[PDB]
């Protein structure tokens, strides 16, 4: 409700930015700026690895941020449309649910703690398959499926 | 004249590429949430 | 005179011995530098 915020270029909302632990993040192919004034004025770095950029969060804004984990047994997760399944190393939606334009949503864990940000996903007849950021010990990683399609 | 010039450029550029190598190495640890770097790197190699 | 000139190649043993050292070193340090990025360049790529 209030971690997430909007990205507006030219009057247009093109994706979403997530504050989460001690960085700002955003996909980095998404153009456009930031709403929120203070947040504009950082400088990022970026990163054509892993379509990521990041920042340091300033101080006064720390009350707000979310918490994180690193645990991913299988199970059943949460996101803004609905229930979205976990098994075999995949991200399951039931087909339809999504259209491009919605990049740069958290996925939730059964308390709420945020463990991936999904950026596209592939077509297939019944479900479908995403394409996600997800973290570990020290690390980063990208989970790309074949035929995947940005959002 | 022009063998001292040419050394020069040599120098330059051994010096151009270990910069290089400093940013690839480092750059995936700045980007988790909550992680930290280890000590060898963090002072030693890629610092 | 009764005796040829002389050419580039025709230099002094000491001289020659001084132009050894010095570029021998340069050559060092530029083959350190390049094996860095070879190693560190490799393990990136294969480690996604």
């Amino acid at each position: 409700n209030d971690c997430i915020f909007e990205v507006k270029h030219e009057g247009k909302v093109m994706g979403y930015a997530c504050l989460v632990g001690d960085k700002v993040m955003k996909p980095a192919h998404v153009k456009g700026t930031i709403d929120n004034a203070d947040l504009a004025k950082l400088a990022f770095k970026r990163s054509s690895k892993y379509d990521l950029e990041c920042a340091q969060i300033p101080v006064h804004m720390k009350s707000d941020a979310s918490k994180f984990t690193h645990e991913k047994p299988e199970g059943y997760y949460n996101w803004h449309h609905g229930a979205v399944q976990y098994s075999g190393g995949r991200f399951t939606i039931p087909t339809g649910a999504g259209k491009p334009g919605d990049s740069g949503r958290p996925i939730f864990d059964n308390k709420g703690r945020v463990v991936a940000i999904v950026l596209g996903g592939a077509n297939e007849g019944a479900r479908t398959a995403l394409s996600v950021v997800t973290w570990n010990k020290d690390i980063v990683t990208k989970i790309t499926p074949e035929g995947a399609e940005e959002w | 004249s022009v063998a001292s010039f040419v050394l020069l450029s040599m120098v330059g550029t051994a010096v151009g590429m270990c910069v290089c190598a400093r940013r690839r190495c480092i750059t995936p640890y700045e980007l988790t949430p909550g992680a930290t770097v280890p000590f060898l790197l963090s002072l030693l190699c890629c610092v | 005179a009764s005796h040829t000139t002389l050419g580039v190649q025709d230099i002094s043993t000491t001289a020659m011995s001084w132009v050894q050292k010095i570029t021998g070193g340069v050559g060092l340090i530029v083959a350190v530098a390049a094996l860095i990025l070879i190693v560190v360049l490799c393990v990136s790529f294969s480690r996604h």
